[PDB]
């Protein structure tokens, strides 16, 4: 007998009293006893409550946030309790009043253990996750992931300062982020999935920051070449947006990883455009000329 | 033809009204209209369409119109349904875009 | 001449990287800037730039961009500054528009506004 097992059958011997009108009432903010559990991490009194809401087939009341027990965990990043409601059957396709999935949100703060967690309860529940959801902004859980980690770059390649409670935090997110990329992927999420605003891939979000790491990340994959070419609806490639940044430290090593993995430089886009056409002037475009011309 | 290049918005509210920017190839300011249509099994689509004047076609190259009412401003669901450019004159249009309506929140 | 002729949003988070459509009159892909910009009382300027690449220029008439960090993220209280298209150039600007930066609005989920509730 494991510890949470006690303490689960010491919850129930604490609350077979409760019962049914104040566990089902909500609060001014809609909350439900549940969700304030759930919010404190408190696991054996929220796997309590959740049966006892669930044989009553109301496990996802939300509240005034459209969020459901289980939306709230997620949020919290309770991913032990997130894994015993999804087990028990919380609706893991729904959103909340912003149009975000658990995915999106899982996606965003870089929750790769509730996405864990999300997965596993999905299996023991027979629950569908679509990793294809948009959000308001036509944008899969992966473009939310890709675009965060592209700011976290962004700042950690801007701040002048290791010691600072925001770059250890920064250096921790890099990693998260990541870990969820990586585990949305391993989940089957389509890295060619086309924001529904512009048509961009994961790929093109990523080599807007020059973002080394994750582009690195999706060119390894089995279906690269597949990809690596792809166009957003302006017909540009991830290679078009490389060569054409404004100066970034890694622009040039991306535009390097871009054509060493098969992204092809003839391709041209709505105004009939090559990456070559789209370098900035002076010595660096003429640097990047070269990579585009090189072998 | 016809071509959507980017809209900073493909959601909106089952109220209609809100206001999007849409990228495009080149138009013409008094013969470009922007429908919004759902294909049901039915023989008669539903339709709406973009609210704007000539005036806020910017240089022939982006739009800026308010969305038009959904169908069913009571779903509880969002619906998906498609937008597309589309040519007075000839009635030609471009390749359709997701667009998504979502329900209002009616409180307060 | 240079004109912001009008743009889809007219305040941001001072976190920055927010999308926004600008429609401007006729520039060149490659010569264009755009300026957040802050006088301040000490005689210097707070400036920070919009980041697009060339590809985001839509024919010369509409740039696609990401709003730059403001320069205090830790404000409390919505700062105002001025945007303006400026040429690389010859450093000619657009007549300015307003912009309002608003606080992050941390935990938007409610998450710690439960923690600090109280059960039976
Ligand atoms: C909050 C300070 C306002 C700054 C202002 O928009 C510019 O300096 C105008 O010169």
């Amino acid at each position: 007998k494991s510890l949470f097992q006690w303490q689960v059958e010491q919850e129930e011997s604490k609350l077979a009293n409760i019962s049914q009108d104040q566990f089902l009432s909500k609060d001014a903010d809609g909350d439900t006893f549940l969700h304030i559990a759930v919010a404190q991490g408190r696991r054996a009194l929220s796997y309590v409550l959740a049966r006892k809401m669930n044989a009553l087939h109301m496990l996802d009341i939300k509240e005034h946030n459209g969020q459901s027990a289980f939306q709230v965990a997620v949020a919290a990043n309770q991913h032990l309790i997130v894994q015993d409601l999804v087990n028990i059957g919380a609706q893991v396709n729904t959103t909340d009043c912003w149009g975000r999935t658990p995915l999106h949100v899982c996606a965003e703060k870089g929750h790769s253990q509730v996405l864990q967690a999300i997965q596993k309860g999905a299996v023991g529940s027979n629950q569908f996750v679509d990793l294809e959801a948009t959000n308001y902004d036509g944008l899969t859980p992966l473009h939310c992931a890709v675009i965060a980690h592209n700011a976290v770059v962004h700042e950690l390649q801007r701040n002048q300062q290791p010691h600072s409670p925001e770059v250890q935090e920064l250096l921790l997110k890099n990693k998260s982020l990541v870990d969820t990329i990586k585990c949305l992927i391993q989940m089957g999420a389509a890295v060619e999935a086309k924001d529904r605003k512009s048509g961009r891939t994961a790929l093109h979000l990523a080599a807007e920051e020059a973002n080394l790491e994750l582009i690195r990340l999706f060119l390894e994959l089995p279906s690269c070449l597949s990809f690596v070419n792809a166009k957003a609806y302006n017909g540009n490639t991830a290679l078009h947006v490389a060569a054409s940044l404004q100066y970034r430290l890694t622009q040039l090593d991306a535009v390097r990883l871009l054509m060493r993995k098969g992204a092809d430089p003839s391709t041209r886009n709505l105004e009939n455009e090559q990456p070559v056409h789209l370098v900035p002037d002076g010595p660096v475009g003429e640097q990047i000329r070269r990579i585009l011309k090189g072998k | 033809n016809l071509k959507i290049v980017r809209m900073d918005r493909t959601a909106g509210c089952v109220t209609g009204g809100e206001e999007i920017y849409l990228l495009c190839d080149k138009v013409q300011k008094d013969d470009i209209q922007i429908r919004f249509y759902e294909e049901e099994e039915n023989g008669g689509v539903w339709e709406g369409f973009g609210d704007f004047s000539p005036t806020d076609v910017h240089r022939q190259f982006a739009i800026v119109f308010k969305t038009p009412k959904y169908k069913d401003v009571n779903i509880t669901k969002p619906a998906s349904v498609f937008v597309q450019l589309r040519r007075k004159s000839d009635l030609e249009t471009s390749e359709p875009k997701p667009f998504l309506y979502y329900p209002e929140i009616k409180d307060k």
